[PDB]
RNA sequence: GCUGAAAGCAUCUAAGCACGAAACUUGCCCCGAGAUGAGUUCUCCCUGACCCUUUAAGGGUCCUGAAGGAACGUUGAAGAC
RNA sequence: GAUGUCGGCUCAUCACAUCCUGGGGCUGAAGUAGGUCCCAAGGGUGAUGCUGUUCGCCAUUUAAAGUGGUACGCGAGCUGG
RNA sequence: GUGAAGAGGGAAACAACCCAGACCGCCAGCUAAGGUCCCAAAGUCAUGGUUAAGUGGGAAACGAUGUGGGAAGGCCCAGAC
């Protein structure tokens, strides 16, 4: 998990998602794309 | 002439029951210390008590709006170093009904002993059974 | 479950055959004898009332003779309440014995302890002492210093200092119980219980094994 | 929304039951029921479902798209059921399944043992085969996430307890 | 994490359903109805007159004093008092 | 027309930017170990040689030897190098 | 300009900010700044929008399918996404 205040999409399988009104990257491809917005 | 003036020891004193089962907490409670307080009398006197008895019921199905059910947060201290405790909306329901609409009251209500006589005649329960039925009180909505 | 009501009797010791000394208390438990059932319809809980002992005739008062006489049993030197679990039941009259504690094997004993008096806070709280030489002027018991300054501008509620210490009730709990002695009332658990010789003492199962 | 527009069709030997929100199905299967939102108007017709938002509800269109997803999971559910299928990868690892209860031995210290919900029943093939049957198609998925949770695919082998059609995607450590 | 649309797909979240830490709230122990919002149960004890008036939840007088409590004294592994 | 300075001592209380213990994601995470980030204050977090010393450096512990605020906390508490 | 050398209303309180300068008396009215659910006087006012975080009621570069609109585009029913 990264923690950053700018999350943004690193590849084509990187998807952003609002879960409980925090902008989180998941991504399906690299373990190591998920991010969240703190 | 002076201005008429309410006489505390012949002030006439009524009882309403009032159900507050789906009430917003708030409109609620300013109507209820509106009427504590007299207020609504033409006789209304700032230094003497010309309210009503008013007792609740079901103080455990007040509503509120928005997300205030679980991020309506209660403090309070109590005199001790350490001190600060804190007791969500849900959490008041789930222990105490009453308390919430009691304070809610309390702090809609005049500061000094004369306030404290006015919050005196407010009964809360938590229930929609009261032990009052003696003092025949009038169904009142809000 | 409940407990009884018993007194100290004394500290001794129990030697097994392997060549093990045991320090025991001797608690002399006496037949407790129940004097009111409190029920939920009426009293809003459920528990027993117990007597135990026996009271000069001239010291009790009518009042008091009066609710023994309800009961229809003889004076006690006082009254104790155990709160009743869901099964359990009692009827007013009965006496219970020391047998109840025949397969407990851990109780939690309950007295006062004995009274230290006004005492300082060394003793009460454990303080440390400050130099005794070094040139230190009227000053090697006293507490030191007890606050902050400006800021806070007092002292916070619940600061350790002098005052009464023992003379209150003490519960130890988790005590193994060596012998049950069903004919001389006695009950023999391992340590050290609160209290000087010949207090009342509360023996209950231990709550929390 | 345009997912809630196609209507589910209610097949041979299953009925519905409205009360307004709460909703009935029953089948050859068994019983499923729930009480949908406020806002999704259900509309049994001739032997069809159709689904469309109330008024005065903003969003009523994706709460009747996933009313109409639940209610054709129930339909599809009261018939045939559902099936997960799990796997225990690992030396050592095995699965029992003993009325009720499933019992796995996982390389722990302890034995597992996993209580199953209601409608769920379970049966093993082998002991590194787990197949759940079921009506509900949440409760089994919880109930295979359930097994899995107890040892989650690790990604040097792949041990652990996985769903049958399931990718791991192991790696090397370093190197050699 | 599960089911699941918006946004045929997907998606832990929006509806809905689960979990999850020495924090939290309890559970272990102590104090505690001046908890003036002063609560509760059992038991004990008192059911005589008369007069005067502003009359009021009035005041005296005589007879009576109960349950209990205090005082004093012998004292205490209680306690500055 | 006076708000005593530093260090030690005795006694502290709080904040969290948590040192230890607890939960978790990512790893260039095989295990043993870690790293990094997130949550979390419930409790615990050395005594000595030199120096007036805070500090520092040592020599040995420890689960860990947290960091700040509090008139650089504390002299109508003490010492006074 | 205001305090100094000015009161009063308001700003929670708050010389110097705002409105507005107090001859004295009145249990008269009418307004300004500020307000009109309640503490605490007066709108639980009418009509339309807009926000869901308690924004309101404290913060930047920088991130994000959070929503209310507008003006233009490409693609597409032969068929777009």
């Amino acid at each position: 998990m990264k923690v950053r205040a700018s999350v943004k999409k690193l590849c084509r399988n990187c998807k952003i998602v609002k879960r409980d009104g925090v902008i989180r990257v998941i991504c399906s491809a690299e373990p190591k794309h998920k991010q969240r917005q703190g | 002439m002076k201005t008429f003036t309410a006489k505390p020891e012949t002030v006439k004193r009524d009882w309403y029951v009032v159900d507050a089962t789906g009430k917003t907490l708030g409109r609620l409670a300013t109507e209820l210390a509106r009427r504590l307080r007299g207020k609504h009398k033409a006789e209304y006197t700032p230094h003497v008590d010309t309210g009503d008895y008013i007792i609740v019921l079901n103080a455990d199905k007040v509503a509120v709006t928005g997300n205030k059910r679980t991020d309506k947060v209660y403090y309070h201290h109590t005199g001790h170093i350490g001190g600060i405790k804190q007791a969500t909306f849900e959490e008041m329901i789930a222990r105490r009904p009453e308390r919430v609409i009691e304070i809610a009251v309390k702090g809609m209500l005049p500061k000094g002993p004369l306030g404290r006589a006015m919050f005196r005649k407010l009964k809360v329960y938590a229930g929609n059974e009261h032990n009052h039925a003696a003092q025949q009180p009038q169904v009142l909505d809000i | 479950m409940i407990g009884l009501v018993g007194k100290k009797v004394g500290m001794t010791r129990i030697f097994t055959e392997d060549g093990v000394s045991i320090p025991v208390t001797v608690i002399e438990v006496e037949a407790n004898r129940v004097t009111q059932v409190k029920d939920l319809a009426n009293d809003g809980y459920r528990a027993i009332q117990v007597t135990t002992g026996a009271k000069k005739a001239n010291r009790v008062t009518k009042p008091e003779a009066g609710h023994f006489a309800k009961a229809g049993v003889e004076a006690g030197r006082g009254l104790w309440e155990f709160r009743l679990a869901e099964g359990e039941e009692f009827t007013v009259g009965q006496s219970i014995s020391v047998e109840l504690f025949a397969d407990v094997k851990k109780v939690d004993v309950t007295g006062t302890s004995k009274g230290k008096g006004f005492a300082g806070t060394v003793k009460r709280w454990n303080f440390r002492t400050q130099d005794a030489t070094h040139g230190n002027s009227l000053s090697h018991r006293v507490p030191g210093s007890i606050g902050q300054n400006q800021t806070p501008g007092k002292v916070f509620k619940g600061k350790k200092m002098a005052g009464q210490m023992g003379n209150e009730r003490v519960t130890v709990q988790s005590l193994d119980v060596v012998r049950v002695d069903a004919e001389r009332n006695l009950l023999l658990v391992k340590g050290a219980v609160p209290g000087a010789t010949g207090s009342d003492l509360i023996v209950k199962p231990a709550v929390k094994a | 929304s345009r997912v809630a527009k196609a209507p589910v069709v209610v097949p041979a030997g299953v009925d519905v039951k409205i009360n307004g929100q709460v909703i009935t199905i029953k089948g050859k299967n068994g019983e499923l029921t729930r009480t949908l939102n406020d806002a999704v108007e259900v509309k049994h017709a001739d032997n069809t479902l159709t689904f469309g938002p109330r008024d005065g509800y903003a969003d009523g269109w994706a709460q009747a798209g996933t009313a109409r997803a639940l209610l054709n999971s129930m339909v599809i559910g009261v018939t045939e059921g559902f099936t997960k299928k799990l796997q225990l990868v690992g030396v050592g690892y095995r699965a029992a399944v003993k009325g009720n209860v499933i019992n796995l031995s996982l390389g722990f210290s302890h034995p597992v043992d996993h209580q199953l919900p209601a409608g769920i029943t379970a049966e093993c093939p082998t002991q590194t085969e787990i197949v759940l049957k079921g009506a509900d198609k949440q409760v089994i998925g919880q109930v295979a996430a359930d097994l899995r949770a107890y040892r989650r695919p690790e990604p040097y082998k792949g041990k652990g307890v996985r769903y049958a059609d399931e990718v791991v995607r192991t790696k090397e450590a370093k190197k050699k």
